[PDB]
């Protein structure tokens, strides 16, 4: 029981401090996994 | 009349002697609260079988972030394992 | 020790007796609270002579807003108040 009377909450923490860390784990998974292939077409038309 | 305060002042007198003996006179470091749980409670812990345990519970305990459980911060803590106690016994059926 | 485990008993006994006083199931209205306030502790604590402090402990007690409360809320801030007041007294008075 006392392993879980901490319980660290995040819905009580700052909302500025909860937007900081969100901004980073959307970097993290979102964006950074997105995969975007434009090398291909980038020199194709730069050589055109 | 004044039951809460008798249990109140044993309360004092079982944390304080037992914080007394075994390091600094008044407040609770990590060896004074292991051992003092350990006399506290018996057949009921399960922090008996790691005294790492203890010391990480103590950690959490201690948000403050001084290696010293604060007098308020136990008794709440221990108010929460009456709380643990009381679904216990709904539990038993 | 197993003192202090009867510390514990005596508060769960001193709550489920004006819980049930006037049959509020398990849970005190504010007429219980304010008797069994003035019940308990004779002296320090005021109810009767501080009726605006007792609706503002009313509030404060059911964050929740039920106005009726459990074991957990008062335990945990009636128990640091009540055990403080002697911490305070040894520290400076
Ligand atoms: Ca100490
Ligand atoms: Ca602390
Ligand atoms: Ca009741
Ligand atoms: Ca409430």
């Amino acid at each position: 029981v006392v392993a879980c009377f901490r319980m660290t909450p995040l819905y009580n923490l700052p909302t500025h401090r909860a937007c900081n860390m969100f901004l980073e784990s959307y970097k993290a998974s979102w964006i950074l996994t997105e995969d975007h292939s434009f090398e291909d077409r980038m020199i194709d038309d730069l050589s055109k | 009349g004044s039951e809460l305060e008798s249990a109140m002042e044993t309360l004092i007198n079982v944390f304080h002697a037992h914080s007394g003996k075994e390091g600094d006179k008044y407040k609770l470091s990590k060896k004074e609260l292991k051992d003092l749980l350990q006399t506290e409670l018996s057949g009921f812990l399960d922090v008996q079988k790691d005294a790492d345990a203890v010391d990480k519970v103590m950690k959490e305990l201690d948000e403050n972030g001084d290696g010293e459980v604060d007098f308020k911060e136990y008794v709440v803590l221990v108010a929460a394992l009456t709380v643990a106690c009381n679904n216990f016994f709904w539990e038993t059926s």
